């Protein structure tokens, strides 16, 4: 899931 | 020489997070997907929203055009890829097969292979007319950030978390290469223009430019931020030679391909820019970027 | 299902007939092109004069905008075309090298180049950055009567007097197809959005929608008049697809473009209908007249 | 011309 980090 | 990017067009439309702007190869259009579940289509040169795309039942990390410009396939968080009619906006086929989200997807030049990474950790090559799996890669120890063929579709390049690139023969699915000093998570990576390079991001603020034959890093860039979000980078050929890439400080990037120096950042995104797309024959940068800004920009260059 | 466009406002301005009316790409403005060796550009959704811009020496007989809606070219009778600054009215450029009246011109969707036709029976591309000639056709054999680039700017169509219309690579310069001796001059042509039909005028009282990939006849629509003068038709797209064109007899002309069959007529120009236009993104129509009207009507439907 | 007639 692209638009989420780490 | 350095250029001079100045904003045209904000496209707002999309009611989450923008995740990946493509041009089309013919020029025309930009396409663009998001977290909300949706690709939408925009006149490249006058930003004029042309139609919505919808059917994935959960968001989309990437989009990508075949070289006729007349599909899109698009990889989803619901474990599918799905080929997608331009024109009509009908999906053509829905590629089952992946075991966690799809992440990254691309066609090869002949338009009749798609390749796809997903969080599953593997690599998988579909066939475009009957939408089904030829070969699953088990490619990588980690999701899966970026997939790319080079220019004659001989090759794929792939890249992980795990800190790794590989490179992948077509029709074998066997591994050619994999670039290893240290091991940061890879967050994307592509061929350049005429294949012999390739690109490579790392979630330590830097982009790498290796020369693929003899596995060595050529080129760093740095100065941006990219420590948490797999961005996309572009070689742009049009004008000047340059990088471009996204950054967490909410610019666009740009670099001297050679001198390596930074010649321009573009202001005006409220969030992370997460991608980032150079137009085949004009100088024109699509960027966009994350949840609280949800827009995309279209900046022109003289050069 | 019929549209219902209703008149909204009547411009006037220009001191003899008005030539051709183009919306910005923008849907913003309107810019009018006349006999009065004029450019008047005006509000597209009020109608409300904006500002003349001048500097011909004769009379002017097309207009067309850049797609980021900044620019604006001309073709004139004094055998130059001229680019405009819209918001300066300044004269950036004057585009010389046709041996007689400039009839028709078009950018492409890249704004990078322009397209000319001319009495002196050439089609010409021109850079817009320098305004240097990059290319003479040989096209025609007789005056040209248009001119306009596809959808990606890959292909231009012409057509003439001589009774041809043409398909050019826009890059190389060579001519891909004719769609023919006699041939009852043609008067018109301008490609589909979407690329694939050409819509072309003869001076027959004859409208045809081509395919231009067989080129083959789909559609024929008549019931208007047109034996004399080289009259602007036009695809609307915004509502229902009809197809739009002036007419000798002093009305507009509104076509169902799949069943070929009248759907409204607008009545009120008092003179040869020239020209019209059809807003980008609204159903919205411009239409203008001859030397006994000297008008510009806006047209509004719901559909 | 455009504005002339045939």
């Amino acid at each position: 899931c692209r638009t989420l980090p780490f | 020489v350095k250029p001079n990017y100045a904003l045209k067009f904000t496209l707002a439309g999309h009611t989450k997070a923008v995740s990946s702007v493509k041009f089309s190869p013919n020029g025309e259009w930009l396409a663009s997907s998001s977290a909300d579940k949706l690709i939408k289509i925009w006149g490249a040169y006058d930003g004029k929203f042309e139609k919505t795309i919808s059917g994935h039942k959960l968001g989309i990390s990437d989009v990508a055009w075949s070289s006729d410009s007349n599909l899109l396939v698009s990889a989803s968080d619901d474990k599918t890829l799905k080929i997608w009619d331009v024109s009509s906006g009908k999906c053509l086929k829905t590629l089952k097969g992946h075991s966690n989200y799809v992440f990254c997807c691309n066609f090869n030049p002949q338009s009749n292979l798609i390749v796809s990474g997903s969080f599953d950790e593997s690599v998988r090559i579909w066939d475009v007319k009957t939408g089904k799996c030829l070969k699953t890669l088990p490619a990588h120890s980690d999701p899966v950030s970026a997939v790319h063929f080079n220019r004659d579709g001989s090759l794929i390049v792939s890249s992980s978390y795990d800190g790794l690139c590989r490179i992948w023969d077509t029709a074998s699915g066997q591994c050619l290469k994999t670039l290893i000093d240290d091991n940061p998570p890879v967050s994307f990576v592509k061929f350049s223009p005429n294949g012999k390079y390739i690109l490579a991001a790392t979630l330590d603020n830097t982009l790498k430019l290796w020369d693929y034959s003899k596995g060595k890093c050529l080129k760093t860039y740095t100065g941006h931020k990219n420590e948490k979000y797999c961005i996309f980078a572009n070689f742009s050929v049009t004008g000047g030679k340059w990088i471009v890439s996204g950054s967490e400080d909410n610019l666009v990037y740009i670099w001297n391909l050679q001198t390596k120096e930074i010649v321009q950042k573009l202001q005006g995104h409220t969030d992370v820019v997460i991608s980032t797309a150079c137009h085949p024959t004009e100088n024109i940068i699509a960027s966009a970027a994350l949840e609280n800004d949800k827009t995309i920009k279209l900046w022109k260059s003289d050069c």
